[PDB]
């Protein structure tokens, strides 16, 4: 049960520096090769660089020369990636990954991946979302099935995450990819189809998390008598 | 630097068929002192990090089923997925770890081609009273679990066709029924919303025999 | 400690002296040339045909500190006209495959099974890390828990030139545990 847990998403000003952490659980990373891999919006995977924490040695892609520093804190088993002089093109999900040693290399088996950290390079300020219900009704009822949801409006930067009933409701959920509005703020919605007979007795709550603004909202979505 | 290249860029195949994904390196990644190809394959599902499938070009990671098979040597490599299942929809990536800078292919998107269409179930949501206190009305039209992905959603406000004030979002292909879902959001000021009565979304899709309209009257229920 | 792909030749055996009929009392033993954390055995001036040949030239690499890069240079056949025409290096799959001592004999072993965590990269300075490029290299880890001794052979004793025979080169890498 080795687990890599990364630091939260952030917006950073153009020209500034970001430090992304990656902490290993299930023990130390002292026999692991750590890679940092980024994925820009709509693009393939791109190797940023790597460090073997035992060896203290680091490799970097030519694109990141003089701008990226890998460090480790072996006491806390946390790896860090610092990217300076940030450019618009550096907007990406940054992953840390770990590989165990075999056959003379620390990079043959990168099976452990962090969840990813979205770094948004922008001058626009952090804004938390408002959460609005999409109430079930007769105009949202088909057969014995109703739809309901939550509209997560006007936040920056990405991402928000949504669960239903603290994760106890997963079947029939669609959480849509965010849309960038003409205002330059994001919005998304998350919907679920439920039995129409469940509407008077079962509570439906969307749990909305926007880590860049420390926004945590639970919203009960209530039926109309309609 | 070693350049990695995958082909095809995208693959759409039926359930039970065999998917073949090729990957070429610009130099050999076979080390003659251990006879190993320094080549890995990853599977990436939407919202998730990549997951290691194959390493040393042909060794399966723990838990990966035998339908996934890596082959090839030197500069030419192939990932084969036999008997395609609905949960195999993902982007597949090859990577060399022979020498720094490590490099990836561009990714291969694999999707399921369903034999038959599926019509969306269609739902419309009026703006909540709480959103109206913020001065904006969002009207949401939901198209649930349809195939193929192509769909037309048109907004009518008092039977006037709307343009320029709506945005759509579409999910990735579902890992169970290989359908898509779609939202269209109409955005109006609260003042414009309160001047009009009939709000309708009209949905055209191959699964529907003719276009379907869902509507409400503002203030009525 | 071995995966499902790695094989060695378990039939292969040799000795330190090989076919030279030189006893171990008569070996020319010397230390590797050590600059910072790079320890080098260079055989390009040790193995050419000489009057007293074949001699045994034994290069001793002694490790007891972290992160030592060991580098071994063996002259290629045809790199000089005539003088290395019958040179042989053992194991052919060095440095991934090395020789260790089994009851006075030398037999094949995987270096990865001997030393956990060491670096054996497939290329060094854009050339394959194999004696067919004339040089091999590996880097020892920050912590070694188990003692090991292993060998490489660079043998020119079958090269003859003007009634002289080349010499047989031996590398002995002695790793003592460190970093505990
Ligand atoms: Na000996």
């Amino acid at each position: 049960q080795v687990q890599l847990v990364q630091s939260g998403a952030e917006v950073k000003k153009p020209g500034s520096s970001v430090k992304v952490s990656c902490k290993a659980s299930g023990g130390t990373f002292n026999s692991y090769g750590i890679s940092w891999v980024r994925q820009a919006p709509g693009q393939g995977l791109e190797w940023v660089g790597g460090i073997i924490p035992s060896f203290g040695t680091a490799d970097y892609a030519q694109k990141f020369q003089g701008r990226v520093t890998f460090t480790t804190d072996t006491s806390t088993s946390t790896a860090y990636m610092e990217v300076s002089s940030l450019r618009s093109e550096d907007t990406a999900v940054y992953y840390c990954a770990g590989s165990s040693w075999s056959s003379g290399t620390y990079y043959g088996r990168s099976a452990y991946w962090g969840q990813g950290t979205l770094v948004t390079v922008s001058s626009a300020s952090t804004k938390g979302p408002s959460v609005f219900p999409l109430a079930p009704s007769s105009k949202s009822t088909s057969g014995g099935t109703a739809a309901l949801g939550c509209l997560v409006k006007d936040y920056f930067p990405e991402p928000v995450t949504v669960s239903w009933n603290s994760g106890a409701l997963t079947s029939g959920v669609h959480t849509f990819p965010a849309v960038l509005q003409s205002s330059g703020l994001y919005s998304l919605s998350s919907v679920v189809t439920v039995p129409s007979s469940s509407l008077g007795t079962q509570t439906y709550i969307c749990n909305v998390n926007h880590k860049p603004s420390n926004t945590k909202v639970d919203k009960k979505v209530e039926p109309k008598s309609c | 630097e070693i350049v990695m290249t995958q082909s095809p860029a995208s693959l759409a195949l039926s359930l039970g068929e065999r998917a073949t994904i090729n990957c070429k390196s610009s130099q050999s990644v076979l080390y003659s002192s251990n006879n190993k190809n320094y080549l890995a394959w990853y599977q990436q599902k939407p919202g998730q990090p990549p997951k290691l499938l194959i390493y040393w070009a042909s060794t399966r990671e723990s838990g990966v089923p035998d339908r996934f098979s890596g082959s090839g040597s030197g500069t030419d490599f192939t990932l084969t997925i036999s008997s395609l299942q609905a949960g195999d929809v993902a982007v597949y990536h090859c990577q060399q770890y022979y020498s720094t800078p490590y490099s990836f292919g561009q990714g291969t998107k694999l999707e399921i081609k369903r034999r038959t269409v599926a019509a969306p179930s269609v739902f419309i949501f009026p703006p909540s009273d709480e959103q109206l206190k913020s001065g904006t009305a969002s009207v949401v039209c939901l198209l649930n679990n349809f195939y193929p992905r192509e769909a037309k959603v048109q907004w009518k406000v008092d039977n006037a066709l709307q343009s320029g004030n709506s945005q759509e979002s579409v999910t990735e292909q579902d890992s169970k029924d290989s359908t898509y879902s779609l939202s269209s959001t109409l955005t109006l000021s609260k003042a414009d919303y309160e001047k009009h009565k009939v709000y309708a979304c009209e949905v055209t899709h191959q699964g529907l025999s003719s276009p379907v309209t869902k509507s409400f009257n503002r203030g009525e229920c | 400690g071995v995966d499902e792909l790695d094989k060695i030749d378990l039939s292969y055996e040799t000795t330190e002296s090989g076919d030279t009929a030189v006893s171990e009392d008569s070996y020319d033993k010397y230390a590797s040339q050590n600059t910072n954390k790079e320890y080098v055995c260079d055989f390009t001036d040790q193995l050419k045909p000489t009057e007293s040949g074949p001699k045994v030239k034994k290069c001793e690499v002694k490790v007891n500190e972290p992160l030592i890069k060991v580098k071994i240079i063996c002259p290629l056949k045809g790199s000089v006209e005539k003088l290395y025409d019958n040179i042989e290096y053992v194991p052919k799959k060095s440095p991934y495959v090395v020789l260790t001592k089994e009851e006075t004999k030398l037999k094949e072993k995987l270096l990865s099974k001997l030393i956990y965590g060491l670096l054996i990269s497939p290329t060094v300075n854009e050339k394959e890390n194999n004696f067919k490029e004339g040089v091999i290299e590996f880097t020892l880890p920050p912590v070694v828990h188990k003692a090991t001794v292993f060998y490489f052979i660079c043998d020119n004793s079958k090269t003859e030139d003007d009634n002289k025979k080349g010499n047989r080169g031996i590398v002995e890498v002695y790793v003592e545990p460190y970093g505990g």
